[PDB]
């Protein structure tokens, strides 16, 4: 790692920094030199690495789907080599997120709080993956099986209303809609999540209220176009 | 397309 | 280059997509091959290698600003390194551009429509060193006299609303303004520009009248803010 | 600040 010559400290400053900045490539590459330190992610840094890594690979799948939807509509080697640039680009930057994942953030997770952060993460980069996949069943499994374990882990230790139990939720449930061919299984997933939430947020401060229905509204933006 | 968290 | 082995239309074409893809840094890239073939760039061409490396240094540009605000109210090493970092990368981008209009575009530009066009490019690039120099007074000087030979040009061949003669009076008057410390010249170009283009409107198709009002709007706005 | 052409 290029990374590896400074210290953990001035790599988490300097990642918040380049957020502040909009330089996500920069804040992904502090965050990668944050973990392979070895040591444990805060909440805080967790939200860091996700945050980083979700705007990189964001304009990769923005870029992507339009360079796709182009390339369908031909249908010389132009179009179809610029896509498979992007395409290898944005597997390289999945491959080194489930890397950090697997070597050794999961693992290494030592209560229920990181360890479903880490999984619902797992799942996501493979999701993305399975939308450039073409090989796309193995890949499919492999989010379907991260993200089942995150929601076991989440339903037996984390409340209802809990921001990494919902966004989670969410994400399975557009993985089931948009990926899996399981619309059913999304609005299933969707609708009791919302339902558990709102009947927990009596439970909650202002605050924590604010963070749950900050998800809620996803959950019920896609409801609303899925029913 | 659906939302995903954000 | 690592372009080099990309056949010229190939590049314009794949310039062309990463606008669509919104990937500038690889618009960029793509540009700079195709400069470096040699051959004339029409007037489209022109436009793709100023969009490309305009939406680059913007980035950069705007990184700039927010650290060197933090770096200023803070007075550890970091917030100055990084500032740093990002500064480099700037420097980096304008010397390659600067690079490519003094070998060769300039002096091959055999007609005025392109040498303006690239010697407003000359003043915009010097003008973004400046912003980040402290030498500074070279810099200044380098694109003082890359604006005024573009203007003087400009003035004997082009009319008064031709959008290339609006665009490099409208960015010579924010030199002036913000880096030259002459506000007095800002105001004066910007107005001079303004109610000479006003009064040659008459003589304009819709399509030219909407380039050239574009433009006059960015004029009254400066305007509006420096009286 | 100033505006450049955009
Ligand atoms: N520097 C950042 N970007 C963040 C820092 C922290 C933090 C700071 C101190 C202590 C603990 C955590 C964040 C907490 N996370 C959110 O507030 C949040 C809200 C909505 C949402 C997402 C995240 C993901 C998409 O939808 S984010
Ligand atoms: N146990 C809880 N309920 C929380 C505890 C903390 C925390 C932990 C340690 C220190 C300081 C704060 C939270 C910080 N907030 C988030 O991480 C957050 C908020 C909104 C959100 C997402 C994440 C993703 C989707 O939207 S939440
Ligand atoms: N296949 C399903 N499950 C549904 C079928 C229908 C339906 C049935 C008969 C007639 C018209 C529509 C539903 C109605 N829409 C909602 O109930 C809805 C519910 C909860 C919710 C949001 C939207 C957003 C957040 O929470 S849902
Ligand atoms: N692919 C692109 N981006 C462009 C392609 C062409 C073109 C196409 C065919 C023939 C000749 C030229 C453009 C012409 N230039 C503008 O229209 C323009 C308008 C406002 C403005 C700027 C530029 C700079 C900032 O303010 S731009
Ligand atoms: N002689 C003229 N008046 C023009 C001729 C052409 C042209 C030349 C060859 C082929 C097709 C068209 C123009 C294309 N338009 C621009 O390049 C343009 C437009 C708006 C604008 C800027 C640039 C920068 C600021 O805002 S303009
Ligand atoms: N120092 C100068 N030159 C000016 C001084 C004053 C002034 C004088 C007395 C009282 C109040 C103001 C000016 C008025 N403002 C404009 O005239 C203006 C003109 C043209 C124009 C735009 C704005 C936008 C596009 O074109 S300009
Ligand atoms: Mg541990
Ligand atoms: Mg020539």
């Amino acid at each position: 790692g290029a990374m590896g010559s400074m210290e953990r400290a001035s790599l988490i400053q300097k990642a918040k920094l380049a957020e502040q900045a909009e330089r996500y490539e920069d804040m992904a590459a502090f965050m990668k030199g944050a973990v392979e330190k070895g040591e444990e992610l805060s909440c805080e840094e967790r939200n860091l690495l996700s945050v980083a890594y979700k705007n990189v690979v964001g304009g990769q799948r923005a870029a992507w789907r339009v360079l796709s939807s182009i390339e369908q509509k031909s249908n010389g080697p132009e179009v179809r080599e610029y896509r498979e640039k992007v395409e290898t680009e944005l597997q390289g930057v999945c491959d080194t997120v489930l890397g950090l994942l697997d070597s050794h953030l999961i693992k290494e997770a030592g209560d229920a709080e990181s360890r479903v952060f880490y999984l619902k993460m797992k799942g996501d980069y493979y999701r993305y993956l399975a939308e450039v996949a073409t090989d796309k069943k193995r890949i499919i499994d492999s989010a379907r099986s991260a993200y089942q374990e995150a929601m076991d882990i989440s339903k037996k230790e984390m409340p209802p209303t809990n921001p990494i139990r919902l966004g989670l939720a969410l994400n399975f449930s557009v993985f089931h809609y948009e990926i899996a061919n399981s619309p059913e299984e999304a609005i299933s997933l969707a609708k009791t999540t919302f339902d558990e939430a709102m009947a927990d947020l009596h439970t909650l401060s202002e605050d924590s209220y604010k963070d749950s229905t900050l998800i809620m509204q996803l959950l019920r933006d896609n409801l609303t176009l899925w029913t | 397309r659906s939302l995903s968290e954000r």
